[PDB]
């Protein structure tokens, strides 16, 4: 093992000779270390899935929630639930309700994604802020949309995106599998298939949580029983 | 040993090394000069041509403040633009309040005070420019050079930038040989000669000579550019002299 | 390369960068300790530092800087030896810049260790000079000590100039008679002009600074006069009485009482006079002595290490007792 | 030009050293010697006088603009020993302070309240790590109606005191010793002459006798404090004082 | 362990000596006035100051800091008590406000402590005569006698030998002039010494007459002639 | 051993509360279990120095309102501020909405203050956890919650915050089953009894236990009843 | 994260509180100090809060006097609000919460002081308490803070009896201090002393913060010279 | 092995008169994908090669509309291009409602220089790390400006900025007399720009989504083409 350091490392708000801000680069790779979240967008819905930590049998429920409702139209997934994730979510919630009472109309998903990025450029009020988000929603202009909002205060729209544990091979299988033609059921099976591969081959309703956005029901997180029949549908469909 | 890293600090000599380093930025700039005439001021500069793609009529090195103050600078280009904007708004402020054109000495002090303030606080850096400016007012012709420390004096002729050594030496000959003072027409010709003589240290780059003047007889005391046949006559004087 | 480097080091001494100046003084003392400050040119009057040494330092540096090695660099031994002999003709120029830096450093807020180091390098330069360069340097230093702008600050480094003068008089006793009569004249001038007329316990006042300079110079020079005090002993004793009548500022009583200590101390002390790199403009170890015999196995030789030393005379002992009982009884 | 958070060591910002010294303030004293100009101020019987050297080696300067004597108000003036940018700053401040005082308190700013005010401003610059000391000594002069002929001197530490006479600059200790030995001889607190023509004459003599160089009209500058006028001498008026020194002896 | 306040204390321990002594019927505060030049007019700067007609101060350390402190201390004695209570403070109240001013500087980053220690002496109806030392820290202590600056260790040894609960103000002045005489850097006369009392009231120094309620300053700076009269016996 | 290529700080960041969460293990054991028709909290008593006055010592278990109780492990000084904040908030809710505070709202507000003392940075988090329990108004489902210094909160069928609370949790998992919990207060009490007598830093001064029953029936068992419950079989 | 502030008080002289069956007894010792430092002042050890409550202090007077004045203000405000004087428990809790805040809030510093609050009120009778920089407080039968805490608490433990009279608590405080004294004799000028008792004969709370002569009189009762 | 002492802050000068932190901000422009601008007398054109993170990603926005008569492009940094572009939108709206004028593109240039130079002069701040090519039309004709993060702006007939721009820039310098005479025909000016950007794509190839184009001048508002609209220019 050898050492590869540099004189411009840990430089805050400082360009290196190359024009690099290494702090925001470092923050942007810590997204590899969290719990796995996956988003699939289709003409039928946006599906968000996340790996759940195993819990004591005595735990009846908890306020750890890596998939969160922002609005009826908009849902969100984290790889970590630090104070900065809470700050971004309660900013996104306050941004949604203020737009609703101003225009009598639902916020566009790009405009909400832009708003949580502006919070990270402001640092609340060249620093990174908080954690990677997947942001999913439907609006009448740009349909079903999935965005990666980043600690840098910048973002991209994706057709499918994986964050957290598993990054290189997690997005490698998604670009191999994604179609314009995916049905919603098929997208759910695909996020469960990807979750099984990243989890070193374990899959229960106790370690996979699913959700989707549709126009008709909006954002909903699936019951353990709904994800359990979907896991059985995966287990038979791969064995067939 | 750390006295030269931030702007407020005195070194053990009692000098501000960040202002010593700001005048090194001025010394890397294009050479520019001014001449005080019998009734006015002439300014001249070597405009280095960096490529064919620059729109030739809209890159102008000489800068106009109010209508009677001409201005030129050497060193940082964003810093020169900022002092010229301070200058334009400082002159427009006096013109709005007193209804009369700002005295060149009063204008000079308002800039000197502004630039000196940027030597006080370590929350800022000095300006990396020297400004040569001047004009005609109620008291006649004035020529000023203002430096990164906020230091300024009145001059008979002033030079700053890369060619300043050669230009200062020639300007001393103008002053020695014309001790009554030069006419504005001869000062234009003689300024062209000094910019061509300054460019022979830098012959590797193309340049455009740019001249302006502000004279109570030739221009009614309004600052104007030397254009067409007089510019070409002054070029032909500088070209026979540089042989 | 070494006298080009010595010249470039001495030109680069700062008054703001005490850390760089400390590192330049380390270079200067290391060059001085090994090299003789001497001109090795015989009747070779055609050779000159520039056009002999520099052309061999511009070709050699360009050759090694463009990635080639010193092993590839071939030149005549004759061009090389002319480039060496011509290196040695530049020393009087370097010493003028050095004294001019020493008088600039008097005004600087230095540290006791850097001041001590600057004195050591000035003394090691002197012990490395031949009599020709030493006779030049002595006059240059004495001239600057009288004709300077260099004691304007609150609390100057007097030692940087006064230890060098005491070191001149250790090498040559013949300098002391004029330097000791010029100092006591200037002390009388400053005392008559009012120095030490205003009391303060805590400080040397700004009007006292020249009196303190000439008294500390007197204290330092008198410590090294030895058998040369015997020429002007009575004149010094009557001056000591005048000084103990006329000045009574409590900060100056310490400085003015060190005058007898230095006088009596030099009359009874046994110590080394001669520390020269090469003795007395004497012996013959060749002109190839850029190194001071350090590795040359002939360093241990009795004709190299024959030091004159100082052994108190009987006249110097009859004067030491005359000063001691005169002043104490006084 | 705003205040902000930034770092420094005990000799880059005004902070006590391990020995209680403020190096940034002692280094601002060395900045006062930078112009290499000596100045002298002395009290007459009903005036006070300030003489400055004038250096203009550069033949390309208009010598009319090189000026270290400043008019603060009709009654009061100053000489600055230090860099011209800091001198123009201190002059603009002292002019504004005097105008604001004549507005509020209804009489012209005394020379003891202007030196104090400027010394209080310099103390705020000696305890501030975000703003530096000025590299200047300010000598204020007027013929007050409360104390008469007045000299007050202020420095980069915000110390000030009143003076019988003073000199400021690179060679000031010789001027000061020659003034000390004048007052030790005459035993007055002033120069015993009834007209500003004889005091500006005596000050130029002492400046020549101390500095060992003669002055052309252009090598000297002059200030002449009289009740309801501080003023500076033009070169033809200074010529009168210089021509009255050659004819006298 | 040392910080910026231990260095401000070293600025005080380097500064010119001053002292305070409390007697049965008053208080003395006293110091040497040291001149930068013999051309300097030593009447034109005051070492000892009136804060209110019944409170006075003397310092040791950095003179310019003390001058800005006393300007603020006077403004503090006005905006606080004269302008709302209608009357001047007890010495305890003004010492707390002076210490609040000194603590604010040691606290704020990008400011340094005041390089002065203060002796504040005064009178009050409930507390009577009092003497307090205020240090660069913004801490305050009450004293029977004290000294600050260069001479303070020898001065405090002489004050420990000579203080007793029965001294009169006139004998405390003799002890004070003996204590200043030993530490003196310059000459010792009524022009180099500065000396004040807070003692009996002085109705002449009220500068007006009629209204029976006002009694004039308890505080009094001695003239140089009064000092020289005492120095003829001292 | 995440040095890899001798890498350090490649993420450039840190987040940490866990010094407070360790104090929450050091502190006295506190354990709570639902029944079918009750919730019982039991908390360890600290041994008391020879010269203390016991007459005014707080019960450790702490009523917020007639239907709701709070208990804690962690710093006692911090716990007072949370109990006082929970008591003023419970009075503030009960006044302003004309109905008693719901157990989840009380936990959400206690979690709200532990969140704000995490987020604000100029303060440390409180060195304490909470065991919030009782019944809602007009309800007979027993409800039982935890908060932690992190401001995370959770619902539990049984729970134990302490130093030796990993073996209590194993005994609770061994004997509790959410298909068929201890139904009657008799079983429920005897199971927090069996928990507390296993691994508490016990002595002659031992344990404080409180039964909550529906409709504001809140009762600390007597120092005799905690002894009557010691029914045993041994071999 | 406050234990250095608890180290601070350990040097600061000593205070003993002892509760009888019919009163309370505060004693404290002034540190020996410079001859010229003024003693006749407001900065002492045994202060007061209201006619029913007294405190003794360890730690710096500058941190003590702010809390003492806050307590006096809050006790005056309570008496003004309810026309019955503040309970001792509410005073110490109110003073325990102010002190906790300045320890948990990083914009502030922990108060380097620890007061022994003695008092009486009818909700719990005579109440002896200690509070320290952490903001915790405890009720006691006897307690001590500051210098010689450990040695004093052993002598308290082996002699204290729950049934003892106030006069026995006078003896026990004086005899504890004369056992654990840093000076090899004890004198009235180093000793500050107070009691809280049931009236002259009727129902009122009677404080005494003893004057120097009354201290001399109880020292010559108790056989300390 | 080396340790630059004079590049830690935007307010330090090098001993040679360099602002290294502003030079490193110019090095940030060469981190973003290539953009080209060019002009004639009647029209001015931007063309930009848009990058993406992955094949599932949307393309990053390179061209922004500031008003109906001007807009810019953004190589180097994306988020630094929105701070400047938002301010340039504000200043255009302000010029319409306060003066009843379209903002002059030279005036817009000075306003960017002003905003950028302030960051170059103040502690704690960082020079912008974005290079703007601004195009517009106003009463002086068609214009192109290159803004540099130091606070400087240049009037050009054409330029290229971003990674591997020297290819397109060298083609424009060689083609200058030709593309500046493309008047009354906007499509040939777009094709000359798309051929210029093709000299910077070293082996790479334009596609509908990888290419974006914008034009302004005479009768044509500022319009952006990307997606299927660039199909006739591939």
């Amino acid at each position: 093992m050898f050492l590869t350091r540099s004189e411009y490392d840990r430089g805050v708000s400082t360009f290196s000779p190359e024009g690099r801000l290494f702090q925001v680069e470092y923050s942007l790779e810590a997204i590899k270390l969290g719990s796995t979240a996956i988003g699939i967008a289709t003409k039928e819905g946006v599906v968000l899935g996340v790996e759940k930590r195993a819990t004591s049998p005595l735990l009846e429920s908890d306020s750890i929630e890596k998939i969160v409702e922002i609005d009826r139209h908009i849902g969100c997934a984290m790889s970590g639930l630090t104070a900065d994730a809470r700050s971004m979510i309660e900013h996104a919630r306050t941004a949604a309700v203020t737009h609703n009472l101003y225009y009598d109309e639902d916020i566009n998903v790009e405009s909400l994604t832009q708003s949580v990025c502006d919070l990270a450029l402001r640092f609340g009020e060249s620093r990174p802020f908080g954690v990677a988000l997947l942001i999913a929603g439907h609006d009448a202009d740009d349909g079903y949309q999935l965005f990666h909002a980043e600690p840098s205060g910048t973002f991209y729209r994706y057709n499918a995106k994986a964050i957290g544990s598993g990054s290189e091979g997690a997005q490698a299988e998604l670009l191999n599998e994604w179609h314009s033609s995916l049905t919603l059921k098929e997208a759910e099976l695909l996020v469960l298939k990807i979750l099984k591969q990243v989890m070193e081959e374990k899959l229960d309703e106790n370690n996979a949580q699913l959700s989707c956005i549709t126009k008709q029901d909006g954002f909903k997180i699936y019951d353990n029983e709904k994800t359990a029949e979907l896991i059985k549908e995966l287990k038979e469909k791969e064995a067939a | 040993t750390g006295y030269d890293l931030s702007n407020s600090v005195f070194s053990p000599d009692g000098r501000n090394f960040q202002v010593e380093y700001a005048v090194k930025a001025v010394e890397n700039g294009t050479t520019s000069i001014g001449i005080k005439c019998n009734d006015g001021v002439v300014f001249a500069v070597e405009k280095l041509i960096t490529s064919k793609l620059l729109v030739p009529q809209k890159n102008v090195k000489i800068q106009v403040v109010d209508r009677h103050i001409g201005c030129v600078y050497s060193g940082l280009i964003p810093d020169g633009r900022h002092l010229v904007n301070r200058g334009r708004e400082e002159a427009a402020s006096f013109k709005k309040l007193y209804k009369t054109p700002i005295p060149i000495p009063a204008f000079a002090d308002r800039l000197g005070q502004y630039v000196q303030a940027h030597t006080l606080y370590n929350s800022v850096r000095p300006f990396g420019v020297s400004t040569i400016f001047g004009g005609v007012d109620k008291n006649g012709a004035h020529l000023y050079m203002l430096e990164p420390s906020g230091s300024y004096w009145g001059y008979k002729g002033a030079a700053t930038g890369k060619g300043r050594q050669s230009a200062k030496a020639e300007l001393e000959k103008l002053v020695d040989h014309h001790p009554e003072g030069l006419s504005a027409r001869e000062a234009v010709k003689q300024a062209a000669k000094i910019i061509y003589l300054a460019h022979e240290d830098n012959k590797e780059k193309d340049f455009e000579l740019e001249i302006s003047w502000c004279s109570l007889s030739e221009t009614n005391g309004l600052h104007k550019f030397v254009k067409g046949d007089l510019l070409q006559e002054a070029i032909d004087f500088a070209q026979k002299e540089i042989n | 390369h070494i006298t080009n480097v010595l010249s470039m080091l001495v030109s680069k001494l700062d008054m703001n960068d005490t850390n760089l100046t400390s590192n330049l003084i380390n270079g200067i003392v290391s060059i001085a300790a090994f090299i003789p400050i001497q001109d090795l040119t015989g009747e070779d009057d055609y050779i000159s530092f520039e056009s002999d040494t520099l052309p061999l330092v511009q070709q050699h540096f360009y050759h090694i800087k463009c990635g080639e090695s010193s092993k590839t660099f071939r030149v005549d031994d004759e061009l090389l030896n002319n480039a060496f002999k011509a290196s040695t003709t530049v020393f009087q120029s370097m010493l003028k810049v050095y004294v001019e830096k020493i008088f600039q450093l008097v005004d600087v807020d230095l540290e006791d260790s850097l001041v001590t180091k600057i004195n050591q390098t000035t003394m090691i330069l002197q012990e490395s000079m031949d009599d020709k360069i030493f006779n030049y340097f002595a006059s240059l230093l004495q001239r600057n000590f009288w004709s300077n702008d260099s004691f304007k600050e609150k609390d100057p480094n007097y030692e940087l100039v006064t230890i060098p003068l005491a070191a001149l008089v250790r090498r040559n006793n013949g300098l002391s008679k004029e330097l000791v009569r010029t100092l006591l004249f200037h002390i009388k001038e400053q005392i008559k002009r009012g120095a030490g007329s205003v009391r303060s316990t805590s400080e040397i006042q700004q009007r006292d600074v020249k009196l303190v300079l000439y008294l500390t110079a007197l204290n330092d020079v008198l410590r090294q006069c030895h058998e040369s005090l015997l020429e002007y002993s009575d004149e010094l004793i009557t001056f000591m009485k005048y000084l103990y009548d006329n000045v009574t500022n409590p900060p100056l009583d310490v400085i003015t009482s060190i005058v007898i200590h230095s006088a009596l101390a030099t009359l009874c002390t046994t110590e080394i006079t001669d520390c020269r790199l090469f003795p007395e403009d004497s012996k013959i170890p060749e002109k190839d002595r850029w190194g001071g015999l350090q590795f040359d196995p002939r360093r241990f030789d009795k004709q190299h290490l024959s030091f004159q030393w100082h052994v108190p005379s009987s006249d110097e002992i009859t004067l030491s007792i005359s000063i001691l009982e005169s002043l104490s009884e006084y | 030009a705003a205040a902000a958070s930034a770092a420094g060591y005990d000799r880059h910002i005004t902070i006590f050293s391990p020995e209680g010294r403020l190096y940034q303030v002692e280094y601002a004293f060395k900045a006062t010697n930078q112009t290499n100009i000596n100045s002298l101020a002395v009290r007459g019987k009903d005036c006070t006088v300030v003489i400055s050297q004038k250096k203009v080696p550069d033949k390309l300067l208009d010598p009319t603009t090189v000026s270290y004597i400043f008019c603060i108000s009709r009654t009061i003036g100053m000489v600055v020993n230090g860099p011209i940018p800091d001198a123009r700053n201190a002059a603009l401040r002292a002019k504004a302070e005097a105008a604001e005082f004549r507005y509020k308190y209804g009489y012209d700013m005394p020379c003891d309240v202007l030196a104090k005010r400027m010394a209080n401003l310099s103390q705020i610059y000696t305890q501030r790590a975000y703003m530096r000391p000025l590299g200047v000594i300010l000598t204020f002069v007027s013929v007050d109606e409360e104390l008469g002929p007045s000299i007050y001197k202020t420095d980069p530490a915000g110390y000030y005191v009143g003076y019988k006479a003073t000199a400021t600059g690179p060679k000031q200790q010789e001027i000061t010793t020659n003034l000390e030995n004048h007052f030790k001889k005459s035993k007055i607190d002033h120069i015993n002459e009834e007209s500003w023509e004889k005091v500006v004459e005596f000050a130029i003599t002492h400046m020549i006798d101390a500095l060992g160089t003669e002055f052309s009209k252009n090598d000297l500058e002059v200030g002449v404090a009289t009740k309801d006028k501080f003023f500076t001498l033009s070169a033809e008026n200074i010529e009168e004082r210089l021509v009255a020194i050659a004819e006298q002896d | 362990k040392l910080g910026q306040i231990d260095y401000a204390l070293t600025a005080v321990k380097q500064g010119v000596t001053s002292l305070g002594i409390k007697a049965t019927n008053g208080v003395v505060i006293a110091t040497e006035k040291k001149s930068s030049s013999p051309l300097a007019m030593s009447e034109t700067l005051s070492k000892v100051s009136l804060l209110t007609p019944d409170i006075g101060a003397v310092y040791s350390g950095m003179g310019p800091d003390y001058r800005v402190l006393v300007d603020k201390s006077r403004k503090v004695a006005h905006t606080s008590y004269k302008r709302i209570y209608g009357e001047y403070p007890p010495t305890k109240l003004l010492v707390s406000e002076v210490a609040k001013i000194m603590q604010e500087a040691t606290q704020s980053g990008g400011v340094r402590p005041f390089g002065v220690s203060l002796l504040i002496a005064g009178h009050d109806e409930f507390n009577g005569f009092s003497l307090y030392q205020v240090d660069p820290s913004g801490s305050y202590f009450p004293w029977k006698a004290t000294a600050i600056g260069k001479g303070s260790v020898a001065a405090k040894t002489f004050l420990e030998k000579r203080w007793n609960d029965e001294l009169e103000l006139e004998d405390a002045i003799h002890i004070a002039l003996l204590t200043l005489k030993e530490s003196v850097e310059g000459e010792f006369n009524g022009d180099t010494i500065e000396l004040a009392i807070i003692g009996d009231e002085n109705p002449d120094l009220l500068g007006y007459t009629g209204i029976p309620t006002d009694k004039g300053p308890r505080f009094r700076k001695l003239t140089s002639q009064e000092i020289n009269d005492r120095l003829e016996a001292l | 051993y995440d040095r890899a290529l001798s890498i350090f700080s490649p993420d450039g960041h840190i987040f940490q509360v866990e010094y407070a969460l360790e104090a929450v293990k050091r502190g006295t054991c506190a354990v709570g279990v639902k029944g079918k028709n009750c919730v019982v909290l039991g908390c360890e008593r600290r041994s008391t120095l020879k010269l203390q006055d016991t007459r005014i010592t707080p019960s450790k278990v702490s009523k917020i309102d007639s239907h709701v109780v709070l208990s804690f492990s962690g710093l006692n000084a911090d716990s007072r501020i949370l109990i006082e904040k929970a008591r003023v908030e419970a009075q503030s809710h009960r006044l302003t909405l004309e109905d008693p505070v719901t157990v989840e709202y009380l936990t959400r507000y206690v979690a709200g203050v532990q969140q704000r003392y995490t987020q604000s940075g100029g303060v440390r988090p409180f060195g304490v956890s909470t065991l919030i329990a009782g019944f809602d108004p007009r309800d007979d489902e027993p409800k039982l919650y935890q908060t932690e210094p992190s401001g995370i909160y959770s619902s539990w069928s049984a729970q134990t915050i302490g130093r030796n609370s990993k073996t209590v949790r194993e005994f609770l998992e061994k004997n509790y089953d959410r298909k068929e919990p201890p139904a009657t207060v008799e079983e429920c009490v005897k199971l927090t009894v069996r928990s507390l007598l296993e691994v508490v830093q016990t002595g002659a001064k031992n344990i404080e236990i409180t039964v909550v029953k529906p409709d504001s029936d809140i009762v600390a068992l007597s120092s005799e009843e905690i002894n009557q419950y010691v029914t045993q079989i041994e071999q | 994260q406050v234990e250095y502030a608890l180290e601070s008080i350990s040097h600061a002289g000593t205070a003993i509180g002892i509760m009888a069956s019919d009163g309370i007894v505060l004693a404290a010792e002034r540190k020996v100090t410079s001859t010229l430092l003024e003693q006749d002042t407001s900065t002492e050890k045994l202060y007061k809060l209201n006619d029913k409550i007294a405190v003794a202090v360890a730690g710096l007077t500058a941190d003590a006097e702010i809390l003492i004045n806050t307590a006096r203000i809050h006790a005056q405000n309570y008496l003004k609000t309810y026309n019955e004087d503040i309970p001792v428990e509410i005073l110490v809790r109110r003073l325990s919460d102010i002190k906790q805040g300045y320890t948990q809030h990083g914009g502030l510093r922990p108060f380097g002081v620890s007061f022994i609050y003695a008092g009486y009120d009818d909700r719990y009778g005579y109440q002896l308490y200690t509070s320290n920089p952490s903001g915790n407080y405890t009720g006691w039968k006897a307690i001590s803070v500051g210098a010689n805490t450990s040695a004093a608490q052993t002598l308290l433990q082996m002699d204290y009896k729950d049934d003892m009279k106030v006069d026995d608590a006078i003896e026990l405080a004086l005899k504890t201090l004369s056992k654990t004294t840093d000076s090899s004799a004890l004198t009235y000028d180093r000793l500050e002393f107070a009691t809280i008792r049931k009236g002259a004969n009727d129902g009122e709370v009677y404080q005494k913060i003893f004057k120097p002569q009354e201290i001399k009189d109880i020292l010559v009762k108790t056989g300390i010279t | 092995m080396f340790r630059n002492n004079y590049d830690g802050d935007t307010v330090t000068f090098s001993p040679t008169g360099r602002l290294f932190q502003v030079e490193y901000a110019l090095e940030a422009i060469k981190q973003g994908s290539v953009t080209v601008g060019l002009r004639s007398n009647t029209h001015a054109v931007l063309v930009a090669l848009k990058r993406n993170a992955d094949e599932l990603s949307s393309y990053q926005k390179k061209i922004i509309k500031c008003d109906e008569h001007m807009g810019l492009s953004l190589a180097g940094l994306a988020p630094d291009a929105r701070v400047l572009s938002n301010y340039l939108r504000q200043q255009c709206n302000y010029s319409s409602l306060v003066f009843n004028r379209k903002l002059a593109v030279e005036r817009a240039g000075h306003l960017l220089c002003d905003k950028a130079q302030k960051n170059t002069q103040s502690y704690g701040g960082r020079p912008y790390g974005v290079g703007l090519l601004i195009i517009g039309y106003d009463k002086s004709g068609a214009h192109l400006l290159e803004f540099q993060p130091s606070g400087n702006v240049t009037e050009l007939y054409g330029t290229a900025i971003g990674a591997r721009s020297q290819g397109a820039k060298t083609y424009l310098e060689r083609t200058l007399d030709t593309f500046i005479k493309i008047d009354g025909n906007p499509d040939e000016l777009i094709k000359a720009g798309v051929e210029a950007i093709s000299q910077s794509l070293r082996d790479e190839s334009l596609t509908v989504d990888n290419l974006s184009i914008a034009i302004v001048g005479k009768d044509t508002p500022f319009t952006i083409y990307d997606g299927e609209a660039v199909a006739k220019y591939i």
